[PDB]
RNA sequence: GUGAAGAGGGAAACAACCCAGACCGCCAGCUAAGGUCCCAAAGUCAUGGUUAAGUGGGAAACGAUGUGGGAAGGCCCAGAC
RNA sequence: CGAUGUCGGCUCAUCACAUCCUGGGGCUGAAGUAGGUCCCAAGGGUAUGGCUGUUCGCCAUUUAAAGUGGUACGCGAGCUG
RNA sequence: UGCUGAAAGCAUCUAAGCACGAAACUUGCCCCGAGAUGAGUUCUCCCUGACCCUUUAAGGGUCCUGAAGGAACGUUGAAGA
């Protein structure tokens, strides 16, 4: 994954969740889309 | 909210004894017993089970949320039970199962032998599926994640211990 | 499980049927004799403990010789304690020979190893020596710097210095037992123990894998 | 004339017994540093020991708000150079919880031959009782 | 303006910052800055909110269904999301 | 400035992690082998020589690897000069 | 990396709950270690006399006793400045 500190939503199915306080953009269609640490 | 908001329909024959927050479900297929948040409160009122926000706890409609579906696939779970099914993709792929250890041929230099918890019942109809059964959801998912996590499913060609019902995505190779 | 007390004979090679010497050390392990049981009702812990060998009459005094007339025992050469593994059992006065370890493949041994004295850190650490030549000046066996600047401007604990080496409590691990004599009461393990030739030894089975 | 002075050999103190399940230890810690010091007699004189002794038992069962039950670090340096170690909340309470009420209190007790002489009359158990029957204990409900 | 040439109280410790200008004495009172859970004097005070990050008790562009408040707006039980 | 000896070599270290190796892992334009890149990780390990006063560097041949820094560009009441 | 699972009638590894997960962390292995003044435990051994004085105290003194054991001395040691 991406450890990013501007982390987005690159596709129409990326989706953003915090766990345990940390954002991330987890994908379904891509996984070059998971991302960490906005 | 709108999920704790309906009702949990209890069919008939299925035994719910409330102590203060621990919920005993037994049916017909197997004594399946919680013990909710304190920010749920859990009335029966002889017909169904519902479930409400304690008074005085902030996020508790969220928790009554979760005490519902959880209720919601015990009541499943004593009446009808949970079954994953999931099948091994590969040359020399093999499922057994010895009393409640399965057995797997995983293309290992050594035999992997699970022990199933104490309560699952896996069956194997074909060397190539399992077909595990139980009563307590999360469970059955566990084991299923378990099996799943011995040899996960491979991108390029699709190997490994995939779900009956999952699929996997594939990807060429490189060049050529 | 338990060990026992023995006494460093020496060492000797033992010829193999194929023609490979093995170097073994020769412990004499005589009739370790329990003095004492410890309880957890008692004591917090189970141990047992032993003595060995024999002391002259007017050398014991008379603490160590009521203790000893109270276990019902001969008075030996020392005092030492095992800890127990749980589902063992011993009584006071019940003597243990060397026949324990006739089973037990490799085995643990503890002493004190030979004083060597005040020692420079040449022999005690390995320092490597400075030049013994090209304008060195008075300092060939020396340590060195022994630390920093004004940053920390103190020398840290445990800087390898000279001091006394020799003479202390060492075991070595995992030596194979060659041969367990229960008639001339001798047990040989492959390999150097620690410790002059006399010095009493502890034997113990290894708890490595 | 002057001001009262309390004599340390003529100085009577009392046995308590403060049960530390679900207390906040910072809490619970202040009103044992406050009874240990004497601060609560009138009495008090700065110089003397007139505070009493209290047996804190059930140290294992004492409460931490926010996740300081597992973020709470203690931290010791042990003389050896790369000497610093740490362990958690929970780390103490499972090794020796006895520890936990003690670092507190002690670090809130004047530093100084009075304040290790104050904090010899703290005793603290990770269990429900106690040797000192003997003494008479009575329960001091804080 | 202060220090230099100015002590005292505060800012942990800290010429120059805040309060304040020491003739001497007193085991007397009221205050300033600053504070009142324990070290350490004095509220573990009262009422109403906010944050859960030990934030408080370093650090930006930028990122984010964290969370409290306010004013509007699109669709909506001819059934919306 | 009524003296705080200053490069380099040796001996002897020690800490940081912005990790060279070993260990865990995500993405890959990842078939495998070998990689690239990013996250975690400081336990232990982390060359010998030719040339040069050299640190550095180039070269030769190794190695799992030949880390990057701080420590008065660590270390002359320890050595050399 | 997940499982179940809402807030958000879906989705979601997390908010309640649950499972994995590394040479780092705590143990396991080796050594020191009760001055651990918080000075611990266990076993064993020894000592079972009279009489005065006073500002009557865990007070001082005289006679008789001298134990267990230690120390000294000597012969010394694969122990040692």
């Amino acid at each position: 994954m991406k450890v990013r500190a501007s982390v987005k939503k690159l596709c129409r199915n990326c989706k953003i969740v915090k766990r345990d306080g940390v954002i991330r953009v987890i994908c379904s269609a891509e996984p070059k889309h998971k991302q960490r640490q906005g | 909210s709108r999920v704790a908001k309906a009702p949990v329909v209890v069919p008939a024959g299925v035994d719910v004894k409330i102590n203060g927050q621990v919920i005993t479900i037994k049916g017909k297929n197997g004594e399946l017993t919680r013990t909710l948040n304190d920010a749920v409160e859990v009335k029966h009122a002889d017909n169904t089970l519902t479930f409400g926000p304690r008074d005085g706890y902030a996020d508790g409609w969220a928790q009554a949320g979760t005490a519902r579906a959880l209720l919601n696939s015990m009541v499943i779970g004593v009446t009808e039970g949970f079954t994953k099914k999931l099948q091994l993709v590969g040359v020399g792929y093999r499922a057994a199962v010895k009393g409640n250890v399965i057995n797997l041929s995983l293309g290992f230099s050594h035999p992997v032998d699970h022990q199933l918890p104490a309560g699952i019942t896996a069956e194997c109809p074909t060397q190539t599926e399992i077909v595990l059964k139980g009563a307590d959801k999360q469970v059955i998912g566990q084991v299923a994640a378990d099996l799943r996590a011995y040899r996960r499913p491979e991108p390029y060609k699709g190997k490994g211990v995939r779900y009956a019902d999952e699929v996997v995505r594939t990807k060429e190779a490189k060049k050529k | 499980m338990i060990g026992l007390v023995g006494k460093k004979v020496g060492m000797t090679r033992i010829f193999t049927e194929d023609g490979v010497s093995i170097p073994v050390t020769v412990i004499e392990v005589e009739a370790n004799r329990v003095t004492q049981v410890k309880d957890l009702a008692n004591d917090g812990y189970r141990a047992i403990q032993v003595t060995t060998g024999a002391k002259k009459a007017n050398r014991v005094t008379k603490p160590e010789a009521g203790h000893f007339a109270k276990a019902g025992v001969e008075a030996g050469r020392g005092l030492w304690e095992f800890r127990l593994a749980e589902g063992e059992e011993f009584t006071v006065g019940q003597s243990i020979s060397v026949e324990l370890f006739a089973d037990v493949k490799k085995v643990d041994v503890t002493g004190t190893s030979k004083g060597k004295g005040f020692a420079g850190t040449v022999k005690r650490w390995n320092f490597r020596t400075q030049d013994a030549t090209h304008g060195n000046s008075l300092s060939h066996r020396v340590p060195g710097s022994i630390g920093q600047n004004q940053t920390p401007g103190k020398v840290f604990k445990g800087k390898k210095m000279a001091g006394q080496m020799g003479n202390e409590r060492v075991t070595v691990q995992s030596l194979d037992v060659v041969r367990v004599d229960a008639e001339r009461n001798l047990l040989l393990v492959k390999g150097a123990v620690p410790g002059a030739t006399g010095s009493d030894l502890i034997v113990k089975p290894a708890v490595k894998a | 004339m002057k001001t009262f002075t309390a004599k340390p050999e003529t100085v009577k103190r009392d046995w308590y017994v403060v049960d530390a399940t679900g207390k906040t230890l910072g809490r619970l810690a202040t009103e044992l540093a406050r009874r240990l010091r004497g601060k609560h007699k009138a009495e008090y004189t700065p110089h003397v020991d007139t505070g009493d002794y209290i047996i804190v038992l059930n140290a294992d069962k004492v409460a931490v708000t926010g996740n300081k039950r597992t973020d709470k670090v203690y931290y010791h340096h042990t003389g050896h150079i790369g000497g610093i170690k740490q362990a958690t909340f929970e780390e103490m309470i499972a090794r020796r919880p006895e520890r936990v009420i003690e670092i507190a209190v002690k670090g809130m007790l004047p530093k100084g031959p009075l304040g290790r002489a104050m904090f010899r009359k703290l005793k603290v158990y990770a269990g429900n009782e106690h040797n000192h029957a003997a003494q008479q204990p009575q329960v001091l409900d804080i």
